[PDB]
């Protein structure tokens, strides 16, 4: 592991200097995208378990 | 590989996926379905 | 039959057997038992009980591993003649087909805990034939799709439900309390909407600390956002170069270079693999051949404390595997903390490489891509006399997997993840699969897809 750790420090300056962030307005897009996909998940989760728990028992009807 | 050569699909096909559906209900409860 | 147009649809069919395997568990139970460890079973496949995968995300990396270890040896060191199999897959479907019953029978065939009196007389019939028939028609799937496929996330959106499905799950089924929300200590009406409107009359009782400890998930889920932003921001790392394409002049088609993103895939890949060890360090122990004195003396551990008795390997193979995953920093004990940041550390810098390196990163793989689409070679060099693209591939990789793989390790003693590594891991999937998916459509967009 002491081989690597060479290599390694010379690409961690090299990474920063070289690469400029997600530029302001793409931090929003990137973000955005996975809270739409996150989103589609809850829909399914109601469909699943909110309907058909309270028919062995009533406890908010479904 | 095997004999059978039908991998894919594409309708009436999923037999064991078929047959897999109807054992459950059968064995416990959920929308007080009787216990096996 | 090959088109791109048929593949789309393939893809929601595999999410439409996701969707119906998880819903046949549900309306019954067996509920001899469970089986599988729990921490685990759920990374796999938390959702239904009982016909869980058993062959996906772990076992993958099984077959393959072959290739990893005798190439890192560097001289295959004294193994047997590995070639076998005759002459290429056939036995990939051989091994994940064994392996999904195969779990479910050495649960109670060896060790573990399971009394077993035959697999079972009848618990066996019933249980692991169940278990078996769900692992079985999603093998012979993927085997299929690697044959001429390349696209669909119906194994990411099972991940993907996995974060955000369970959130709403326990929302939406108490009538209990529950774990999840209000903080209260009895009945008091828990609903996530229902605790926001009591809330904001008086205080909210969440801007931030260490609150009261563990207590609900949703401090958590606050405290998630600040890992979500550093994830992020390393996906946005690019070296560009797919310039002057079809002409040469200026104008070009631009091919995204995935850099640092690919290399961490690896990793997640073998924080599963690396998981599973105290099953087998527990039977050379106590349950292999004859009571050698060094199978014995390696492992152990498990004369001793924390009240099991039988003790698994939960003494110190699973402290030098794991955290403790107490709330802050080193904690309590240095030792069990200081030993699980070095032991992945080193196992994830060599994974990151090699998976992603044999399937098409490197300039021999590129090379053979860049003369059928053409780049144009880019104003590069006479036969590339001391190659941009090839040497920086290895630097690039190494490198863009041991941030992540160090990050999950380091966030298990943080507070702000729920359940500590796994979750870290699994919130890095979903973003580069969806990143990944928008490509495959092109169609200018990043819109629906559903069934389109």
């Amino acid at each position: 592991f002491v081989e690597p750790s060479r290599q390694f420090v010379k690409d961690s300056i090299r990474l920063v200097k070289r690469c400029t962030k997600p530029d302001r307005k793409e931090f929003q897009k990137i973000a955005m995208a996975t809270a739409i996909g996150f989103a589609i998940m809850g829909f399914i989760g109601f469909f699943v378990k909110l309907i058909h728990i309270p028919i062995n028992n009533i406890i908010v009807g479904g | 590989e095997d004999s059978p050569g039908l991998k894919v699909g594409p309708v009436p096909v999923l037999v064991m996926s078929l047959l897999f559906i109807a054992s459950v209900f059968m064995l416990h409860i959920w929308g007080k379905y009787t216990r096996s | 039959k090959i088109q791109f147009k048929e593949k789309v649809l393939w893809t929601a069919i595999t999410l439409f057997i996701f969707l119906v395997c998880c819903q046949i568990p549900l309306f019954g139970i067996m509920s001899s038992d469970s089986a599988d460890p729990f921490y685990w079973m759920r990374v796999i496949l938390a959702s239904n009980r009982g016909t869980l995968m058993e062959l996906g995300i772990s076992p993958i990396v099984t077959s393959g591993l072959i290739m990893q270890l005798l190439a890192g040896a560097k001289i295959i060191e004294v193994g047997d003649t590995p070639k076998d199999r005759a002459l290429f897959n056939g036995a990939q479907k051989l091994f994940g087909m064994i392996i999904t019953i195969g779990q479910s029978i050495v649960y109670v065939m060896t060790g573990m805990y399971g009394d077993p009196s035959e697999m079972g007389a009848g618990i066996c019939l019933l249980i692991t034939i169940q278990l078996f028939v769900a692992g079985l028609i999603v093998l012979l799937l993927d085997e299929l799709l690697q044959k001429g496929y390349g696209l669909g996330s119906g194994i990411s959106l099972f991940i993907a439900t996995n974060i955000c499905e369970t959130i709403v799950w326990k929302a939406f089924s108490p009538t209990t309390v529950n774990t999840g929300r209000g903080m209260e200590f009895e009945g008091a009406i828990i609903a996530l909407f229902h605790l926001l409107a009591t809330r904001t009359d008086k205080v909210r009782a969440l801007r931030e600390a260490f609150y009261r400890q563990n207590l609900p998930n949703l401090m958590n889920l606050i405290a998630t956002i600040f890992v979500f932003a550093v994830v992020i921001y390393f996906q946005g790392f690019r070296v560009d170069l797919p310039i002057k394409s079809a002409r040469y002049r200026g104008q070009y088609n631009t091919y995204p270079i995935k850099l640092f993103y690919t290399s961490n895939i690896p990793i997640i890949l073998q924080s599963a693999l690396v998981s599973n060890l105290y099953v087998i360090s527990q039977m050379l122990s106590a349950r292999f051949s004859g009571n050698l004195l060094v199978s014995l003396l390696g492992t152990w551990s498990d004369t001793s404390s924390g009240g099991p008795a039988r003790a698994y390997p939960v003494g110190g193979l699973c402290h030098y595997l794991s955290p403790p995953e107490s709330f802050g920093s080193v904690l309590e004990d240095p030792v069990h903390a200081v030993v699980y940041i070095v032991f992945m550390l080193g196992s994830c810098a060599f994974f990151s490489k090699t998976w992603i390196e044999v399937s098409g990163s490197s300039a021999k793989d590129v090379a053979k891509q860049l003369k059928e689409q053409q780049m144009v070679m880019r104003g590069h060099r006479e036969t590339s006399m001391v190659h941009e693209l090839n040497r920086y591939i290895p630097t690039a990789a190494a490198f863009g997997g041991l941030c992540i793989g160090a990050l999950s390790v380091l966030a298990d003693f943080l507070g702000a993840i729920g359940s500590g590594t796994g979750i870290l891991l699994a919130v890095t999937i979903i973003y580069q699969y969806f990143e990944i998916f928008v490509k495959e459509q092109s169609e200018v967009g990043s819109m629906g897809a559903l069934l389109f």
